[PDB]
């Protein structure tokens, strides 16, 4: 089991506060899959604005979650970005959002890759907690200019 | 009627703004007429869409000039 | 017809910040509705994702468009009553096509599909300077 | 179990952003102790300006969070707040930080009810991450009307 | 044709930053002259939810504000950019009108216009419009220094 | 004594967190005078973004603060804030800027009443820090 | 005197926004004392969280500012934080809150150190407001390199 | 040629992704299939734009198995 | 005299030479003015002529020749 | 050997010498005590001895004198 | 005119016409920082049209140079 | 009496059962010591007890038996 703390988070990805939402990573194998962590707490700022008084984690950042993921990911099984290249969210097809996720949840993460054509890579994530799937996507995500 | 061939170039110039009359038969969707990689996935869909049709990952990679697109509808 | 912030305040839960949205230009109850999201560098997030080269996030124009779903959604079938929420339910064929920077103004269309049991279907082009900047299919409940 | 979701957490404590450190309740019997979780994330504010680049929840935040847990068994145990009423920190005694908590974390606090005077209250409160003892403090904590 | 200024280059020019740079793009300009700038006004910023709340208005001190790094970046393309230990400070203000509230969803074009500079000291005329119609003017003196 | 705390300042003003800038009242003469105090802290949240390592104060905010206190001089002098009812900024004269204010500095704001007409009051304001003028204005505000 | 204005503090301390709490230094004798200033505003961003309508001072944040201040003092009595080096907090014995600290207010903090060994220190602290006392604790920091 | 509920049926394995041969008139779409209570609406909103009928939304909550669509799609109600 | 000063305040609060405001010409649609530079300029005129104008009387001025004749009936 | 240990809580609580604490002393006046110091000790007192002080009760101890007597 | 100038000194500095004097000095006298000596080179040269280099302007400091220069 | 006291602060400051708490325990080896778990007992013990102990008398304070010995200084 190939664990990786925060702090190798932040080598690896480069977004920050407030849209950072990758806590940690379980395991990874290069190519293959990921499976990460968001620790879900009532102390993030979306809450004082998402229906306030009924917290509930929005759905498009459990999608940002599994991107960030994948992000990690493909830094692991390619290089991670030279100068110039930046890593995009181009597409999301198939996405289901199952179970209302709440302040107190540990997401669990598993984004395994598909396929691949220059550059261009298509991804599955599901997302669970407790043992039960809350989320489950396809997405696309692409290195360019 | 309207012929497969008036109805893959009408999709491809309406995805990948490009005039109708620019898009010819031999014509790349890359290097002729700039696509990026983006614009083949959405311009597949579009034809999967026209033609009420599903593409497979093996037979879509090889969809990538307007003739390919034409002799995937029409039979080899 | 026109709705300025503070009738989206009156329609919309959404506070800071989580609220994206900043203008309604036009609609119709049961069809589409048009409105606006103006990007500047002033919001939280761009310090956050990618520091240094500011892009709006491609998961907060689904939000933003979700929203304007919403506005419709309470002006065609009718406001939240109390102890209602508006979810979001699916995704379907998402693209984002151009990236969206500050000082972009993002006019978002969102076109009704249909409806059943409490569910709906929308068609949602978000368009910055007329070229078609995002695009996807949203589905959004109301229940409880 | 007696657990309490967001929703009644947010009912009984007037903490809001950014200074609500309790995210659920797990178990509780009253007037003897209570058990809740603090999930910690870096996606909280204070991860920017306490050691930027090295994220480490501040200790001073694991006391309030286990004050914020006996004023959730106080008002289980006693009565909930009215609305004029305050609960404050009156002391701190004995408080040992053993191991750094870190994002990714999920802090299991217990606190226990030992001694009550004049409004006034001492609870013992223990803060653990994977069955390791990460803080230990006494606290007093008083009630009062304006 | 027009010289624009996108977001990358108003970051290399002025050193503010979140929450407190206010120019999000440069429509056009000409060195030592004048400079055309916009600021968009959404109500995901943040002094909305502080600033008379439930009624939201861009403050007036923050369109002078906004003219002045406008300002700023005018000075920067037409003398040096800001060298280590130089300071760019508001000096002085004088004859602003605040003509016409500016509230979310409006695109704010400034419009600055130097009209004499001695010393690093500049005074320049501000002009702010929504939908080409006035809503803020003003005459200020900005003055780089160490 | 005519002293106010921040409590009967968050009933006189509707400023909220970022934007209330009037920590204590300490003297006022209805229809006269107003003495305020704010004091400036590092911890702030503008000083993350204005000059990021070089923390002062903006004059901007110097303008701001004293406004608010000449809001809560005619709140005091004329009446309170009725619901259907604003307070604007409507003009500046003559203000400069002398010296700067820095994180520590607890700034002292007098504002004098001056003329009214209509629904416009002119003010004259100075900030001072430790005795020394550190920004003078005129001001201008009306009402609703 | 021996003051510290807030860039020299920076350059001591790595902590920044929110979470920096100490605006000024007004003395200090090395390996004694030192005395600093935390300017209270009501612009704070943890008074929108803490019970909204009453704005108080939480009293853990007394302890992280004393926490801060003999970061300061030890800084400059042993040496500069060193890259890889950091400091903890370790302990907090006898703290006692003993008056509201309300925005206006200007807390005066003293700390004193008491005995050094292995890098943990030893000090007294006591915030002032207008002369009285309205903290006062014995805290223990270390400072480590992992 | 023409085919009459096999259309029901193809809709119905495609919508839950299911072998069409565990496709029964008797397979309850929550219990026997793998469907959720979304699944559920997009399956019956699938029907509707196929046979182009109208489902009334007190209508659709009866639609809880494979036989209940085939007969409520065997004369519009 | 009374028309000279009266002119300057007027010419001096929405920016004209002092050949463009005729006696009769209106500051609101001739001279461009405001709904703030009213005002203005009616303090400014009790600033200089040390009279005082009613809120009603401040009303109805709205050219010279007005300011003129409230100045000569309220000595 | 009750005073010697009721006096040892006194002088622990309170910051004070065991010279200063006598006999005849009171907790606020003589003696610096906050509001919470009282309380503090009462509660050591009870922890010590393992006995139940009531309010009113404890309410009466004011002075050394007073909890000494309270405890024979 | 000297008026001219006298007035412009009085808006410049904020100080009456009563107490600005012919060989009153604009720094220590009426209290004018680095900005104000600036501003009323500007304003002189904005009233009379004329061109004063920085050299000649910084000899400039009290009522008499100033009409004395123009 | 003394031994109570000493072996009470021990236990509390160390997270070890009292049980664990015999005479010669050394506190780096029998005992979980952190890197500097030594210091805050001895502080801990000091506080306590109102000691004073010199740097080179806390040095030699490494087993309960020496902290025992050295409260009857
Ligand atoms: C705020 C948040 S959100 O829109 O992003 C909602 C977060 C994700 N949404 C969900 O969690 C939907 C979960 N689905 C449900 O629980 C529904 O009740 C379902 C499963 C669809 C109905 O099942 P059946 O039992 O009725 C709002 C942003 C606009
Ligand atoms: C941060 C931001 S983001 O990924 O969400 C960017 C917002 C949406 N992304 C885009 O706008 C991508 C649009 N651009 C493109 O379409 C790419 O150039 C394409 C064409 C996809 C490249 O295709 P091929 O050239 O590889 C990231 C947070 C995860
Ligand atoms: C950020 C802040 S700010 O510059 O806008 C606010 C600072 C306002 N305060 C000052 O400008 C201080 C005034 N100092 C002076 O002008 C002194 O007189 C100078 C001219 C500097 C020295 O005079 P002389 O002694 O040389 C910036 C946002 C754009
Ligand atoms: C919060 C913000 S603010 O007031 O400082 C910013 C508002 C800026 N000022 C204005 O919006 C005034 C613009 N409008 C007007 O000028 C009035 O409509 C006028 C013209 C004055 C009315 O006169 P006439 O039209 O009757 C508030 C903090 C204090
Ligand atoms: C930021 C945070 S903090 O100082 O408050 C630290 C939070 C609480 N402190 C701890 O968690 C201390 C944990 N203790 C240890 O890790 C070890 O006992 C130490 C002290 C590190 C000794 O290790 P050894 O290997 O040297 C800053 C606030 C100022
Ligand atoms: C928010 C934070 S907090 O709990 O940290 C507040 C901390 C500030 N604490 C105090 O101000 C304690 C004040 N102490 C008292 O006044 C007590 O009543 C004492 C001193 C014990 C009086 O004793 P006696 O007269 O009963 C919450 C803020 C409400």
């Amino acid at each position: 089991t190939h664990t990786l703390q925060i702090e190798e988070i932040l080598e690896l990805l480069p977004h920050r506060f407030p849209f950072l939402l990758v806590d940690r990573v379980l395991d990874f194998e290069e190519g293959r899959f990921l499976r990460a962590v968001k620790n879900v707490s009532v102390n993030e700022p979306f809450f004082q604005g998402h229906f306030p008084g009924k917290p509930i984690f929005p759905g498009v950042l459990i999608l940002e979650a599994m991107a960030q993921a994948t992000g990690i990911l493909a830094f692991k099984s390619v290089g991670k970005l030279e100068p110039g290249e930046l890593y995009y969210f181009a597409g999301i097809d198939e996405a289901r959002f199952k179970r209302p996720v709440v302040p107190g949840d540990q997401m669990i993460m598993e984004v395994t890759f598909e396929k691949t054509r220059r550059g261009l890579t298509r991804f599955k994530g599901v997302a669970l907690v407790d043992g039960k799937v809350v989320c489950e996507a396809t997405m696309m995500c692409a290195r360019s200019r | 009627a309207s012929t497969i061939e008036e109805r893959v170039k009408k999709i491809i110039g309406e995805q990948l703004g490009v005039k109708q009359e620019e898009v010819t038969n031999n014509a790349s969707f890359v290097e002729d007429l700039g696509a990026d990689s983006l614009d083949t996935v959405e311009l597949v869909m579009a034809l999967e869409e026209e033609f009420d049709t599903e593409i497979p990952d093996e037979e879509a990679e090889k969809i990538t000039t307007v003739q390919a697109a034409i002799d995937y509808i029409n039979g080899h």
